[PDB]
């Protein structure tokens, strides 16, 4: 199975400079692009870098440009991630994410599809993006009911008939894992009860029947433009 | 157009 | 928008072997369609396979496929899927995805295969049907000209008033296209100059005044009984 | 009647 | 916060004594009866001994009665096996299994919920509902399902419940209780397993497959004394 | 009947 | 009179090297294929390697390719298994088993038709032909019947031929062949064992069961390399 | 054809 160790964080002092390595297995690390993904310690996802198989594009978020470097090595099957000027804001569990390319007729689509366990960094004491307003902030439901969480996006995430959404599941102390990509497909493996839907700028994630597993933080993200950006998350408990 | 990351035409 | 079938899995066989088809649908919502699967034997001759229903209340095979293959959809995944088993030479063929259009009329909605994949490929390494007619065996039509294919079914189509007759056109490389449901009636977006008629048992297809493109194979289909059938084809080409 | 693959009466 | 580490195996000669302990700790030790199972190295599940929270009744397997004595110390919490006269069929590793008690409108329920990791000995050179397992293996796709049946000897079925239990184990970790009383979900248990049957015909269904499905599954039948499991089935993925 | 390590009726 | 004493096991640190031999008698041992086959401490068989009578063409399995080296000595009618890399993995009984061919009208059949003791080895601190086996065991009054099924991922049918075998291995003692072909019995066994089946669905029907009918039964494809064997059967006798 | 070990027509 393909597996993602990070590694290299810590508690830094401001304005410090740091490492971060990720040592990918179980699947041809240089055929397949890497993401960069952090998350506060307010359940908030940031996605940070992007470096292309070949490494012949990279991106990095308006945040940490400059500061931040992104490399490979498909030798040794091992991702990095060089930081300096180091901030309290970057304070986040660090998570490396493939980008899994999924056919369709038309083209190739791709998505975050694989996370590792991540690793955690301490720092001590214009606006184009497209922004993802999910709904709600939480939602409790009973056992067997319908869960509904809605986003809608500041503009279009519609390209030439397809809309690039995506939904991922979270529970606590693990990665997020891909439900639905491309607004109503369903993931590797992902059961029945999670249908998506939408197009253009308003998208919904339904849950039926919600079962006890089903509790965890639930984000949307968008594909189409750079830098990728994330709902701000719904907490499910169940009854 | 090709969307580094995200789309790749066929 | 766009309604697009793409089928995969194929590939070479031996007799008896296994092998299992898939089809992507996209374009359209796949669980209110009943799917059908069409196989194109290399002598240009299609033959009906499978159908399954939007819900999977209905499933229908081939006599020459019974128990040996299996269809099957995940709607979910908006894929459909035939298994086949027990392989032999005769079910070397491509095999087409056709999904079955409802088209509502007053009295009712009359269903046809309205939208065809471009087909994968699959090659095997060695009584009481409406049998359809079709004539001419081949055409060849000056440009502005007519050219007419008749169509006679071994028994009536009929079935409460209307002609379950559709007629279809492929050119080399490319899947059946819907020109005429209903007997008379057109298809989506096909010219007028494609005039379907006939009833019971005699039906017609004409084409005047033909064009340069309209140089193709030509069926007649019933859609009154289970199975599906086809007629042999008939190849219209334009005199130089 | 109702054809399943054909026809749907009303 | 449960916890259970059994303690003092090794190497023993034929014919020796040897005495394994289990410390308690996470839970009011006093008020729960208490297990001791073994595994063979062919992966054959044993159970070995059971005593009661009181110890007011004590059940020992027909292979280790007599020879064998097992106690406990409610005021240490802690579990006893006395082993003598042991033979090359005694080795195994021994598990502790905690008896817990589910309850229900009619009454309360007993499984094996929590096993620690064991303690593993080695020893040197008829009325038994009998559990039928199936298949003795499979291996499949990502996603696709997985079903292992159970076929049992005689009825396991008392008072309109069938006392029919499943199990995972994971290398290098004990058992894992997955389904109770035929068709009941354990603690925190994806609802993807799916446990069905009567009588003497049980199932355990698995759909879709994921990765972390890859363990050996063993059924398990509560009814009647001894305990008796399964032979076990290994799924592997694709 | 009450059933020790398996089952407690009522 | 045909017989084949491996040795060379014991206890070995992992990485070690190690060769075992085996001593042939009874019969021309450089007109016969030979193999070895390990059994791990779970009583599943794993085929490890083949070499012909000539020495002209050698099969390993997937495990033990590159740190496996299986050679003959012809002259001394001894069989060899160089080992190095040792892994915990490797810790097995090392059978050593004839190829037999087993002439039909058609052409000759080879089959693992005699076995060794086999010797103990202790380390310690993808396209295959699946054979799914069921069921995990048995219990059987005596004159009853008991039927162990087989499902290959695959058909193990070649020319009009199914290349599966029945193997009885009672406690002490190798693998014994009880079917080969699918429907053939081996040499002396009793007609109450008969196999059926062909494609990928096969049987085993032993009516009536006996005493000495008490042992793991393990079917084996002999169609592609590796050869694989189902997980096994423990038949036993209620009392 | 032949298969070493396996089988070998005549």
């Amino acid at each position: 199975e393909v597996k993602l160790v990070e590694s290299g964080g810590g508690l830094v002092k401001p304005g410090g400079s740091l490492k971060l390595s990720c040592a990918a297995s179980g699947f041809t690390f240089s055929r397949f692009g890497m993401h960069w993904v952090r998350q506060t310690p307010e359940k908030r996802l940031e996605w940070v870098a992007y470096i292309s198989s070949g490494s012949s594009t990279i991106y990095y978020a308006d945040t940490v440009k400059g500061r931040f470097t992104i490399s490979r090595d498909n030798a040794k099957n091992t991702l990095y991630l060089q930081m300096s000027s180091l901030r309290s804001e970057d304070t986040a569990i660090y998570y490396c994410a493939r980008s899994g390319g999924i056919e369709r007729y038309d083209g190739t689509y791709y998505v975050m599809d694989y996370w590792g366990q991540g690793t955690t960094l301490t720092v001590s004491s214009g606006g184009s993006d497209i922004v993802l307003t999910q709904s709600p902030a939480s939602l409790t439901v009973s056992l067997g009911q319908r869960a509904t969480i809605s986003c809608r996006a500041s503009e279009s995430v519609d390209y030439y008939g397809k809309s690039f959404m995506n939904w991922y599941q979270q529970k606590p102390g693990q990665p997020p894992k891909l439900l639905i990509y491309a607004a109503s497909n369903q993931g590797s493996g992902i059961p029945a009860r999670f249908s998506g839907s939408g197009s253009g700028t308003d998208f919904t994630l339904n849950i039926h029947p919600v079962e006890e597993e089903d509790a965890a933080t639930y984000y949307c993200q968008q594909s189409k433009e750079v830098p990728w950006t994330f709902g701000a998350g719904t907490k499910l408990e169940i009854k | 157009m090709s969307l580094p990351g995200r789309w790749k035409p066929k």
